[PDB]
Order: structure tokens, then C-alpha cells, then sequence
């Protein structure tokens, strides 16, 4: 159970943006094909947010709302990735997690082999 | 369309007996299983290919042969009374919980 | 009785290094390759079938390593830019796309250092006042391509070593996976020109009857689908301005080249693609994608992502690097020319190699390019758990992994080894 | 490899007709390195097969006689059952599980035993 | 190559007498590279010639029997006309225009046809 | 090399039994370079020995007949005197002083003279 | 390849030239002198540069390496 390092928790006012980082060890980063981001609001199941490809910075999203408000990036010199969320609402209060996939072939499906601890993002008055 | 669904959702258990969980999904394909305790990220138990994930002491296994996948949980050990989820690529199940 | 035979026509899948061959130093220094046979015709193997997998095919991996190695072999001895990685004071000459920048240059193969100026693109500039540094004048090494070295793709043929053979799948509309029922064999593959591009594939082979789309797993959104057209869509691209070049002495034996002047006015590079052919092309693609996805409305929704090398369409032209705005192409939807502004860059993060970059010398204006446009690299945009609301699938342009450009051609070939010995029972002494 | 398309019975003539090796000989700076290695490999593969024929008591022949009876414990088929219908590609699939046994038997019966008898005949 | 100085008739014995190959075998860091390449080439040339003899039904022989009649459509000369007076160097000048035809004929008549007949004799 | 432990008489069967070459073929970036060179050497040594057998009138045989009488001017021993007691390692110690003479004689008597007679028989 | 200040010692075929040498495997650069032939000198005052201290690269033969033609 290798842990990834995330930016911390905090509270934002509606309309605010948040920078969610996720740093890992150089080898852990290099052996990862995809960086996945997920959301788990209290009382909710796990929602897939999207992914950023570790080499190209290419992206894919779950909801179109994330496609419009969430920027998923990667930095190969820093061995980091970020989830930049703009336009925060109270409905976005959740624990956000970064995770990484080491799997690369057809027929394997998607994986969360590596995990950060999650960050709690609270949006309120 | 709800692509992936999970059940029983809520399970009434008696430790020492073996439990089972299942998921069904549109378009078939391989699917993984994960479990979490409150405050923690979920751990992988089952690879999408039904292979056991590293770190698990031979407690979880299952098969498909349809759009459904079912796994069992050895002896309902309380140590694993976690919230379980299925994953089919971009879709997740709503999850289930094991309770005594 | 066990009878021994030699010359038994059997084979097994095998991996071996393929021999380079040519039709007859740049990057593709094929004068080092062996010319192919005249009339290099194949053998049709009647009643022979074979099982192919374009996403397992190691021929792509070998090709990948040769193109990287050749690029480095040719760039290795060239003038470094690195000695010029200083902070410069620059002015603004669409605004100021090309800027006249200056510094008290500390190379100039002399102790008596001097002020000198050069013309650079803003695209390669990191602001640092009106001072700046180049994007790879940070933690990476920049070398300039030798002015004597062109890229020149050249069709390259790969040949099996003796004792080996290449099996080719000629089965119409084959998707690169599973059994092929039309199999023939060659010593050598056809010549495939290296293509350096993203989003849209350039001149290469076409589909036999209709556009066909291939994927290792179509339902896995982490994979790119390769679209092969049965007809091409021609595009012309230009740099409608004139320029001059200037040299800077970096080392006693090496000169670095930058733009010396902008001649005539400044004009944007751009491409012009037939609108009719493009529109028909996307309708045909959407039709086939609908068959793959049964019956959903399909839309093209422009590119997205971070780095412009992925987001913009890219291609080589002569020794020049173009990035084009394909938002004007990947549009609209079906459920039944076009002008693309472009940008020219001088610093290239080729192969997306961390820690290294190439600098391209000036071509002095008058850039004239053309291509066939033979296919697309697409990814699906998304999906997630939803409360039975709506549908429609959308696609975006993709790229950055050169192995897919190669795979789009190599999908028809497999390498096997020949095993001429075996036995069978008969009767004998 | 055109012969690959027919049966092994048909190949009683097409192996012979095909004849030509596609290995070394008559068929035969990163690119310079790879080309040299490819040439060396073709030679190595060629000689490995020729050495096997030699040790079995065979020579530069397309068809070679043995001194080993076929063993039905390996594969029990009539001759017509294999020569007709089946191809060489299909045939070797079973022989892969017996090839090592077969080769050791060929060496002893056809060559080692015969050469020892010939030495005695020469001295006699 | 001392034999080069006489006629091909004289060479009916001097080819045999010469015997020794001047190719590979018994005769056999930029300089290290060139030496390795030279060694590989000698091997390749050697094997190409040996493989040709094998496919023709010939073996490690200096003189080899065929099953192909000489064709006067290639070159019509009496035997004395070539064996006397003419040298091997001179002789090959005409044969260069027929060599490919000759080789294909040698393979079929001397080896392919004979081996198929022998297989039948072995089963019989 | 297990056969090394016995006499050359015992080896009348153990040479044959051993059979397998430990040279090339069936037995077969500084490390890449050394490995390629080693492979080339195995080939060269293999072919040198095979070419010698060929020129002597020998082929892919473990035991080969000559047309040269043994000369007691080299080493005068009874046959039992060498086949019993002595090993092959010991035997070659004397033959090293005669090997060159022996090889030249083998080429002429067994191959060159015989091939010239066969050519005459073929024309006859 | 620096510009040096040189004196004249058939005239001055071999000359004693000097400079504040910037190599000397040190930060504390120093004046040093050397004897050179005029044949290798381009005048640049009494200053000069060597003929290949222009747009070309000069390497010195290793002192341990002779040419030795050898047949
Ligand atoms: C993306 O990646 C996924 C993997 O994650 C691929 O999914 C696999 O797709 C193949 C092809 O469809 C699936 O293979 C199928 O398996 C069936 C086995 O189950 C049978 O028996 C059970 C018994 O309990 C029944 O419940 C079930 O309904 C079935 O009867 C086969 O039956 C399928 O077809 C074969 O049998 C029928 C029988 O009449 C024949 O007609 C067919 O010709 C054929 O012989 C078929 O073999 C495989 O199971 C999928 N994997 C998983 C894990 O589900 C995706 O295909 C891939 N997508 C793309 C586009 O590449
Ligand atoms: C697809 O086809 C195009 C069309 O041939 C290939 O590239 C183009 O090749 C022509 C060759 O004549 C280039 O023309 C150049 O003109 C300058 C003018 O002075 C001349 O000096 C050069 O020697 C050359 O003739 C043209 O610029 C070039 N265009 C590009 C985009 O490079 C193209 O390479 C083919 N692509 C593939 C993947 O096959
Ligand atoms: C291709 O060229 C277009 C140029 O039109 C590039 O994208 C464009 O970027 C501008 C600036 O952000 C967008 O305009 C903005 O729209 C918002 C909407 O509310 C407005 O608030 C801003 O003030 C501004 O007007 C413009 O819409 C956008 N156009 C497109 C088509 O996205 C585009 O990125 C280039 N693409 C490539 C691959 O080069
Ligand atoms: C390409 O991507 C853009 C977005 O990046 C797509 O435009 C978006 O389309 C949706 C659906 O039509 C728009 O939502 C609608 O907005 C109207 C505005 O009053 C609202 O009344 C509707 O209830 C709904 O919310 C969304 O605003 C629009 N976004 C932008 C920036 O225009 C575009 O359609 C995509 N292209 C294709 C071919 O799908
Ligand atoms: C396999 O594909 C080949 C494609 O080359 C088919 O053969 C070609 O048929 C056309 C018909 O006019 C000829 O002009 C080509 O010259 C043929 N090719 C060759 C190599 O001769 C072939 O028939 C197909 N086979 C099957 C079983 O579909
Ligand atoms: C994709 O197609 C749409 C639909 O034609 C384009 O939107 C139109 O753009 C023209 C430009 O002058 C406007 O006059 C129309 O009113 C727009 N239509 C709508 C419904 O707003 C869109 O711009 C195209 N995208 C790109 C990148 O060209
Ligand atoms: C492919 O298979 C077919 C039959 O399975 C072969 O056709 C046979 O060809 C022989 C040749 O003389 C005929 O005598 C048979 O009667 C044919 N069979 C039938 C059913 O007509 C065909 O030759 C095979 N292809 C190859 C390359 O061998
Ligand atoms: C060079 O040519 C001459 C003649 O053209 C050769 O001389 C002949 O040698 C044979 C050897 O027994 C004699 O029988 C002939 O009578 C000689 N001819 C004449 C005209 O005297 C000479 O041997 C040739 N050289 C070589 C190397 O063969
Ligand atoms: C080592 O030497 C001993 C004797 O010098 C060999 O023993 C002989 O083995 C044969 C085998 O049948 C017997 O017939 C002899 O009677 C044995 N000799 C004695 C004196 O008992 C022994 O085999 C040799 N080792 C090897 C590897 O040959
Ligand atoms: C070098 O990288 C650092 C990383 O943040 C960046 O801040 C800095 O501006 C970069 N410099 C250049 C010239 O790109
Ligand atoms: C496309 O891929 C599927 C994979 O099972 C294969 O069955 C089908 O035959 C392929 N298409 C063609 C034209 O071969
Ligand atoms: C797609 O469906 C909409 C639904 O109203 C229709 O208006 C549109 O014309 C359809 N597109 C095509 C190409 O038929
Ligand atoms: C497209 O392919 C054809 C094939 O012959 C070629 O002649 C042409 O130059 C290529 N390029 C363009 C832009 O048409
Ligand atoms: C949302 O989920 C509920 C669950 O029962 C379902 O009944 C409903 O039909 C779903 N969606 C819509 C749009 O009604
Ligand atoms: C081999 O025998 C089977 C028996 O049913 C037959 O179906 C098949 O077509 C035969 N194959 C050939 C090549 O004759
Ligand atoms: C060959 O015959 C010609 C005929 O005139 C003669 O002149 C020539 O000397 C002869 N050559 C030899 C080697 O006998
Ligand atoms: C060989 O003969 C000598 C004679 O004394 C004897 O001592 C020796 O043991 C014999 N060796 C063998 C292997 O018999
Ligand atoms: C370098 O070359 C230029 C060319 O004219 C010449 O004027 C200058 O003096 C040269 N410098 C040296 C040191 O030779």
C-alpha cells in the first residue's frame, strides 16, 4: 500500500477555486500509465471524475460538468499531477482522492493500485 | 441506462459463515472489486480478471459466465466488514456493506 | 517407421530483429540499408490462416526504437543551443508572435563578448520588465539540428533475417485482431514512410472499401481508436512570408542559426483543407462509429488537454514544425476549403523525452507543405454513473504516442520463424 | 512456403519440390550492427539444423531413412490418416511432445549403432 | 590459384589436385570491426556454395555427377574443343549466360526427382 | 567429455556414443559484443573441422575410412598397445608431430585419387 | 584560444607570449607564458591569436602517442 501525497484539506466559499495536488515517488510516477481522480461525498458512493494520461496530459471525464470545471494536468519533471477545480458549489463538498493505475493492456479494466489519502474540500457560506 | 448495479447492498451476516456479493453490468467485460473502511481510500481485492490482489490472505474470489459477477467472502471475517464497490472502467456500483 | 524430412513448410510466431532495406544522411539514413529485390512479390498461402494482433506486434516496438535512435544519431554532433541559455531583453517584433531579442552574447568564440540579436517565436518563450528565457533553457538540454540534415521520411522496408518470414494479412477490412483468412508471405514488408504527426495521420495506406476503425478494446476509454480512411482528404499548408537567417558562433567549429530578418510583412502560417471532403469524411466515420456503438448520435467536440503538442494538430514539413487549429475540423454531429490558423515552433520536445529538446533552424520563409490526411486518432470523451437521463457519444483528436502511427500500418504484419525439420511415419529400410 | 497450403501427403512431392532453403546461403551505425547480427543468426540456425541431420545419420537430403520404428505410444494414426487431410503445420502440433525422444532414438539407431558395425566391417 | 594457368582439360586433374579451399575453414577498434566482418563474410560465402552443392544432389565432392544432359542451345562445342586449349576462366564467360538455367535443371533432375523415387523405394 | 576418462579402445564405442558436438550448432554493450564474437568463433571452428573432413574424403561420419596405410616411421605400436591402456589424450601427444603429414596423405589417397578415378568411370 | 600579448623572442621566429590564463584548473586565474612559432600566429599593438583560434577546433596530440608509420 504505497501512498501518494495530496495537497491538504480546507474550506472554500462558493465560486472559489481549489488546487488539489498529488505528488509521488519518481519510480511510482514513471510506472503509472494513468492518474485517476475520484470523488466521495459523505453519504455517497464513489464517483469517477476523470483521468489524465501520465505521458501526454490527455484527458477523459466522467460528468460533462467536470469536463467544463475541472482541469486535470501532469508534470513529469516534478512527478506530480493536479486537479484544478473552478466554480465550486456547496454540492461539491466531498473527499477528493488521487490514485494511480499501473495496468496497460486490453482486457484488464481500470485500476486503483496506488492511493493518496484524500483531501476534504468543503464549500460553504 | 444504469450500466453497473450492485447488490444485496445490505447484508446481515454471521461470522464463520461465507458471504457473497454481486454486480451486473451492461456490455459485460471485466470488473474489479474494492473495499474501504471509513476515513480510508478503498483497497483492491479482486482484479478485473478475477485474480486475487496482493495483500489478501486468500479470502476473496469469484467468477462471471454472464453479465454478472459474484464473489464470496471467506468466513465473513469481521475484519473485512467494509463498504464494497464494483468497478467497470468508468462506472462504479453504489456499493454494499457487510454487517453482523 | 520414423522418416526424416527437411524443407517442411511450417513456422511459429517468433521475435527477431528486422533487417532494414531500401528502394534505392538526414534522419532516415537509409543509404545504410540494403536495397530490396526487384519485383519483391509475395507468396499467397492458400488454405492458410493466421492469428494477428496489432497491439502485441513487436514490429512496432522495433520501429519505435529505430526512429528514436536515428533522430539522436543525426542530432548528436550538431551545435548546442545550451551555451546561449541566458536571460534576454526583448522587444515585440498577431501582436508580437516573432520577436527581436538581444543579449551580450558570451559565446561568439571569443573573450571579447558582444551584443547580438536574434528573431524567436513567442511560442518558445518564458517571460522573466521585458526579459525572458526560452522554454528549454531550464532543466533540459537543447541542441540545434544540423542545417545540412533534412528529416526526409523515405519509405522503409523491414525484412526478416533468413530463416524467418513475414506473414501479411490481406483480408479486407481486417481490424488487426484475431484470425485472418487471406494470408500471404514476404521476406520484406512494403515500404512505410515515417510520419510525424498527432491527431491526423498523413500519407500512408488506405482502407479497401470504406473507412475502418480499429481498437484493442473499444469500450475502454483509456485507449485510442485508429480510423483508416478508404480515400484521402488533401490539405495544403503554408508560411506566406519571407525571412532571412543569421548565424551566431557557439563553438569554433559550430554555428547556431536564428531568424535574421522578417521580409515583407508578417503573416500567420495556416492550412487549407477541402471542406467537402472533410465533411464527408466525418460523416463516414460517424457512420462506422455508430455501427461500433450500435446506434448513438456521434459528435466531434474539438481537442482538449494540456500541452499544445497534443492539443493542436502537429506535423513536420521539411525541417519545420507546425501546430494547427483543428477546432475548425473536429466539429458537428451526425445521426442520419476550411482554413486552420497555424503556429511555427523552434524548440521541439521530440518523443516527449524528459530532459531533452531540439532546436529547429530557420528555413528563410516560403514554406510549402501538403499531405493526404489518411486517418484519425480519436478518444472517447467520457461517461459515468447517471440516473437514466440522456445519451450521445462524443470524440476528440488524440496523439503523442508515435507507436500508434506506426501501428496503423504494421497491423497487417506478423513475424514467424521457419522450422524446416520434422518427422512423420512411413515405412523404410 | 507455398507448400504450406496443402497436405503432408501432397508434400511428399511438394517438400521436395519446394527444396530451397529460406535459411542462409542461397537466400542470403545501428543498421550496420543489426544487419551483421541478422547474418550471424542465419548462419547459426542453418548450421544447427545441418548438424542435427548429420548426427542422425542423415546428410544433405530432403528425405532421409531411419532405423527407428514409429511408436504408437506417441501418436497412433494410420498412414493415410496423416498423409491425407492433415497438413505439416497440423502434424507437428502432436510431434512437439515427442520430438526430443525421437531425436535421441534417431541418433542411436541410424548412426551410432550403424557406424560401430561399419568400423568392424572395415577392420574385417 | 596456380591451376589458373592451364586448360580446363589439364584441370581435370589440377582442380582435384588444387583441392584446398581458399574460402573459410582451413585457410581461415576499427580494425577489430573489420576483422570480424571479414570472418563473417568468409563464412557466408562458404555456406552459400556448400548449400548449392547440397541442393543439386552433390556433396563434399570435388567432382559431381548430374542427371542433366548438356544443352547445345547454350553452347555447342565438342568436348575436346573445351577441355583442350580453353581455360576455366575463358569457359565461364559463356556459362555466365546459362548458369541460372543450369542450376535449376540440376536441382530437379539430380536431386528432386531422385529423392522422390528413393522415398518410394524405401516404403516398398 | 565423459569419455575422456577411458581408453581409446573403449572409445571405439564411447566416441560414437558421446557423438554430440560441444561445438556450435546443437550446443549453441560490452557483453553484447563479446557474445556475438563467441558465436562467430564457434561457427568458424565448426566449419574448419567439417571442411577438413570433407577434403579428406570423409563426411558427416563419426568414424571414417582412409586409403592411407599407417606408417611405423611415425609411431610403431601394435594395435592392442594403443587401443588398450592408452587414452585419446595420451595418444595425440605423439600424433601432434605427424598430423600435418597425415592430413596431406589423407587428402590425396582417399579423395583426390579416388575422385579422379570416379570421373573416368562416369565418362566411361 | 584567447588573445595574447607577445614579444619577439631569423628575427623572432619563436616568440614568448603571455596571458592571464583562464584554465589552470582553477578559479584563481593567473598570468602564464609559452613559446610559440610565428608560423602559427595571426597578428591582432603586439597582440595576437593562433591561426586555428578562429572558426576551427584544435586538439593537441597526446605526449604519449607517436605516429610510427609501421609497414
Ligand atoms: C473490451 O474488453 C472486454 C473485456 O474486459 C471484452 O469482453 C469480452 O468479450 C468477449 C466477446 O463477446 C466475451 O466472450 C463471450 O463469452 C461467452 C461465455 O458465456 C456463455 O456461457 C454462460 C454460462 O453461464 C452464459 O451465461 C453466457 O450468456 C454465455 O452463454 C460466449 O458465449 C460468447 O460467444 C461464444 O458462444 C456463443 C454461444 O452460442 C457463440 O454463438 C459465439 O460465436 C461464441 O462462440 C463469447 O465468447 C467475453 O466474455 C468478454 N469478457 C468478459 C469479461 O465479459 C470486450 O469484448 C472488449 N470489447 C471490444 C470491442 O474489444
Ligand atoms: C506526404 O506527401 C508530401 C508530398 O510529396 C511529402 O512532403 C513533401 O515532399 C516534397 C518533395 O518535393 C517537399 O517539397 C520540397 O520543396 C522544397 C522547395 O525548395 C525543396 O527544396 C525540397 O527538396 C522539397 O522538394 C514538401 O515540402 C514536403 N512537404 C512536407 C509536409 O514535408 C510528405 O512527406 C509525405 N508524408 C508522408 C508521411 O508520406
Ligand atoms: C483555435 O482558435 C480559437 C480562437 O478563436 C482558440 O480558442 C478560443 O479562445 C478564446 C479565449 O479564451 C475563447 O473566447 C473566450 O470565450 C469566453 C466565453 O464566455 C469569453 O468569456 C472570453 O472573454 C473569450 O471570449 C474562444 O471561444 C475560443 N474558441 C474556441 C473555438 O475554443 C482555440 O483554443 C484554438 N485551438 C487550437 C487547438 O489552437
Ligand atoms: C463542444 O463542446 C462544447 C462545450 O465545451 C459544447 O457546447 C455546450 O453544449 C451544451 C449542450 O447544448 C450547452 O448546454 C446548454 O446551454 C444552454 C444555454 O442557455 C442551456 O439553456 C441548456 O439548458 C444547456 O445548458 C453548453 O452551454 C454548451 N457550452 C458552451 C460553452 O457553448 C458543444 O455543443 C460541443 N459540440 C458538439 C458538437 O457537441
Ligand atoms: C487476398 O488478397 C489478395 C490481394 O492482393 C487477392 O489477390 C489479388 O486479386 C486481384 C484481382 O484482380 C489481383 O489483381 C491481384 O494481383 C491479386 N493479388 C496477388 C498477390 O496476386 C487474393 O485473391 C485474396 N485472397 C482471398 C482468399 O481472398
Ligand atoms: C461548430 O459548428 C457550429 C454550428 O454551425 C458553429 O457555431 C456557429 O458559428 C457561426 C459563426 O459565425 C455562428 O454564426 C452561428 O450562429 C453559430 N451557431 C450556433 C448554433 O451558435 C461553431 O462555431 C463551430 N465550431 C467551430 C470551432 O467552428
Ligand atoms: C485447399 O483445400 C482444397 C480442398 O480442401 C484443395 O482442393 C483439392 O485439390 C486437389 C488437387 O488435385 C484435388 O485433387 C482435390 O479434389 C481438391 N479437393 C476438392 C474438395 O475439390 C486445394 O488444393 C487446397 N489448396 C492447396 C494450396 O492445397
Ligand atoms: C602455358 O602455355 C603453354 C603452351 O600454350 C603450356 O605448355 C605446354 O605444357 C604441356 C605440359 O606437359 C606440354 O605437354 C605442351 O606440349 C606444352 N605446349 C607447348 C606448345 O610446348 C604451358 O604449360 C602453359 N602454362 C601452364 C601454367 O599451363
Ligand atoms: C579408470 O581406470 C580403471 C582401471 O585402470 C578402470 O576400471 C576398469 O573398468 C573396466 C570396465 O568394464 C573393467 O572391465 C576393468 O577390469 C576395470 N579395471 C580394473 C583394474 O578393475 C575404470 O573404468 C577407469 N575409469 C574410466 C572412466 O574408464
Ligand atoms: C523553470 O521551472 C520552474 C518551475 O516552476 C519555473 O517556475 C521557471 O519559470 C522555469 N523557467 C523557465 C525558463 O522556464
Ligand atoms: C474484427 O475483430 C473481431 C474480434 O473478435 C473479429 O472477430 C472480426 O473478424 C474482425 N474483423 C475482420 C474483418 O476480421
Ligand atoms: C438528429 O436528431 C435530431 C432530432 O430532432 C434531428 O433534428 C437531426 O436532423 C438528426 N440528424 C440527422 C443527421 O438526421
Ligand atoms: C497523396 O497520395 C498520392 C498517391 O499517389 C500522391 O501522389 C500525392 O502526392 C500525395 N499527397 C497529396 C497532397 O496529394
Ligand atoms: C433514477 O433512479 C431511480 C431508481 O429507482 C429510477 O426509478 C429512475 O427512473 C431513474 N431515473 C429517472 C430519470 O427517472
Ligand atoms: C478431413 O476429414 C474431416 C472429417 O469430417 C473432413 O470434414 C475434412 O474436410 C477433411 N479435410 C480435408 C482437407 O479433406
Ligand atoms: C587454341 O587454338 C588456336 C587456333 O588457332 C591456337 O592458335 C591457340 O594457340 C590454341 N591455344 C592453345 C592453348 O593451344
Ligand atoms: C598400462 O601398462 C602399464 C605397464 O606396466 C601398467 O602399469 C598400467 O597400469 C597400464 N594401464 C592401464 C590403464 O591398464
Ligand atoms: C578569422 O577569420 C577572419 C576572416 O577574414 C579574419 O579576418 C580574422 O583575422 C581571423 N582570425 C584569426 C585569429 O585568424
Amino acid at each position: 500500500q504505497v501512498q501518494l501525497v495530496q495537497s491538504g484539506s480546507g474550506v472554500k466559499k462558493p465560486g472559489a477555486s481549489v488546487r488539489v495536488s498529488c505528488w509521488t515517488s519518481e519510480d511510482i510516477f514513471e510506472r503509472t500509465e494513468l492518474i485517476h481522480w475520484v470523488r466521495q461525498a459523505p453519504g455517497q458512493g464513489l464517483e469517477w471524475i476523470g483521468w489524465v494520461k501520465t505521458v501526454t496530459g490527455a484527458v477523459n471525464f466522467g460528468s460533462p460538468d467536470f469536463r467544463q470545471r475541472v482541469s486535470l494536468t501532469r508534470d513529469r519533471d516534478l512527478f506530480t499531477a493536479h486537479m484544478d477545480i473552478r466554480g465550486l458549489t456547496q454540492g461539491d463538498t466531498a473527499t477528493y482522492f488521487c490514485a494511480r493505475q499501473k495496468f496497460y493492456t486490453g482486457g484488464q479494466g481500470w485500476y486503483f493500485d496506488l492511493w493518496g489519502r484524500g483531501t476534504l474540500i468543503v464549500v460553504s457560506s | 441506462e444504469i450500466v453497473l448495479t450492485q447488490s444485496p447492498g445490505t447484508l446481515s451476516l454471521s461470522p464463520g459463515e461465507t458471504a457473497s456479493l454481486s454486480c451486473t453490468a451492461a456490455s459485460y467485460g471485466h470488473m474489479t472489486w474494492y473495499q474501504k473502511k471509513p476515513g480510508q481510500p478503498p483497497k483492491l481485492l479482486i482484479f478485473a480478471t478475477s485474480k486475487r490482489a496482493s495483500g489478501i490472505p486468500d479470502r476473496f474470489s469469484g467468477s462471471q459466465f454472464g453479465k454478472q459477477y459474484t464473489l464470496t467472502i471467506t468466513r465473513m471475517e469481521p475484519e473485512d466488514f467494509a463498504r464494497y464497490y464494483c468497478q467497470q472502467l468508468e462506472f462504479f456500483g453504489q456499493g454494499t456493506r457487510l454487517e453482523i | 517407421w520414423v522418416t526424416v524430412y527437411y524443407g517442411v513448410p511450417v513456422w511459429k510466431e517468433a521475435t527477431t530483429t528486422l533487417f532494414c532495406a531500401s528502394d534505392a544522411r538526414n534522419v532516415w539514413a537509409t543509404h545504410a540499408c540494403v536495397p530490396t529485390d526487384p519485383n519483391p512479390q509475395e507468396v499467397v498461402l492458400e488454405n492458410v490462416t493466421e492469428n494477428f494482433n496489432m497491439w502485441k506486434n513487436d514490429m512496432v516496438e522495433q520501429m519505435h526504437e529505430d526512429i528514436i535512435s536515428l533522430w539522436d544519431q543525426s542530432l548528436k554532433p550538431c551545435v548546442k543551443l545550451t551555451p546561449l541559455c541566458v536571460t534576454l531583453n526583448c522587444t515585440d517584433y498577431e501582436r508580437g508572435e516573432i520577436k527581436n531579442c538581444s543579449f551580450n552574447i558570451t559565446t561568439s568564440i571569443r573573450d571579447k563578448v558582444q551584443k547580438e540579436y536574434a528573431l524567436f517565436y513567442k511560442l518558445d518563450i518564458v517571460p522573466i520588465n521585458n526579459s525572458y528565457r526560452l522554454i528549454n533553457c531550464n532543466t533540459s538540454v537543447i541542441k540545434q539540428a544540423c542545417p545540412k540534415v533534412s528529416f526526409e521520411p523515405i519509405p522503409i522496408h523491414y525484412c526478416a533475417p533468413a530463416g524467418f518470414a513475414i506473414l501479411k494479412c490481406n483480408d479486407k477490412k481486417f481490424n488487426g485482431t484475431g484470425p485472418c483468412t487471406n494470408v500471404s508471405t514476404v521476406q520484406c514488408t512494403h515500404g512505410i514512410r515515417p510520419v510525424v504527426s498527432t491527431q491526423l495521420l498523413l500519407n500512408g495506406s488506405l482502407a479497401e472499401k470504406e473507412v475502418v476503425i480499429r481498437s484493442q478494446n473499444f469500450t475502454n476509454n483509456a485507449k485510442v481508436i485508429i480510423v483508416q480512411l478508404n480515400e484521402s482528404v488533401v490539405i495544403n499548408c503554408t508560411r506566406p512570408n519571407n525571412n532571412t537567417r543569421k548565424s551566431i558562433h557557439i563553438a569554433p567549429g559550430r554555428w547556431f542559426y536564428t531568424t535574421g530578418a522578417i521580409i515583407g510583412d508578417i503573416r500567420q502560417a495556416h492550412c487549407n483543407i477541402s471542406r467537402v471532403k472533410w465533411n464527408n469524411t466525418l460523416k463516414q466515420i460517424a457512420t462506422k462509429l455508430r455501427e461500433q456503438f450500435k446506434n448513438k448520435t456521434i459528435a466531434f467536440n474539438q481537442s482538449s488537454g494540456g500541452d499544445p503538442e497534443i492539443v493542436m494538430h502537429s506535423f513536420n514539413c521539411g525541417g519545420e514544425f507546425f501546430y494547427c487549429n483543428t477546432t475548425q475540423l473536429f466539429n458537428s454531429t451526425w445521426n442520419d476549403h476550411i482554413t486552420l490558423p497555424c503556429r511555427i515552433k523552434q524548440i521541439i520536445n521530440m518523443w516527449q523525452k524528459v530532459g531533452k529538446a531540439m532546436y529547429a533552424p530557420p528555413i528563410r520563409g516560403q514554406i510549402r507543405c501538403s499531405s493526404n490526411i489518411t486517418g484519425l486518432l480519436l478518444t472517447r470523451d467520457g461517461g459515468s454513473n447517471e440516473n437514466k437521463t440522456s445519451e450521445t457519444e462524443t470524440f476528440r483528436p488524440a496523439g503523442g504516442d508515435m507507436r500508434d502511427n506506426w501501428r496503423s500500418e504494421l497491423y497487417k504484419y506478423k513475424v514467424v520463424k521457419i522450422e524446416p525439420l520434422g518427422v512423420a511415419p512411413t515405412k523404410c529400410k | 512456403l507455398g507448400a504450406a497450403g496443402s497436405t503432408m501427403g501432397a508434400a511428399s512431392m511438394t517438400l521436395t519440390v519446394q527444396a530451397r532453403q529460406l535459411l542462409s546461403g542461397i537466400v542470403q551505425t545501428v543498421w550496420g550492427i543489426k544487419q551483421l547480427q541478422a547474418r550471424v543468426l542465419a548462419v547459426e540456425r542453418y548450421l544447427r539444423d545441418q548438424q542435427l541431420l548429420g548426427i542422425w545419420g542423415c546428410s544433405g537430403k530432403l528425405i532421409c531413412c531411419t532405423a527407428v520404428p514409429w511408436n504408437n505410444s506417441w501418436s497412433n494414426r494410420s498412414l493415410d490418416m496423416i498423409w491425407n487431410n492433415m497438413t505439416w503445420i497440423e502434424w507437428e502440433r502432436e510431434i512437439d511432445n515427442y520430438t526430443g525422444l525421437i531425436y535421441n532414438l534417431l541418433e542411436e539407431s541410424q548412426n551410432q549403432q550403424e557406424k560401430n558395425e561399419q568400423e568392424l566391417l572395415e577392420l574385417d
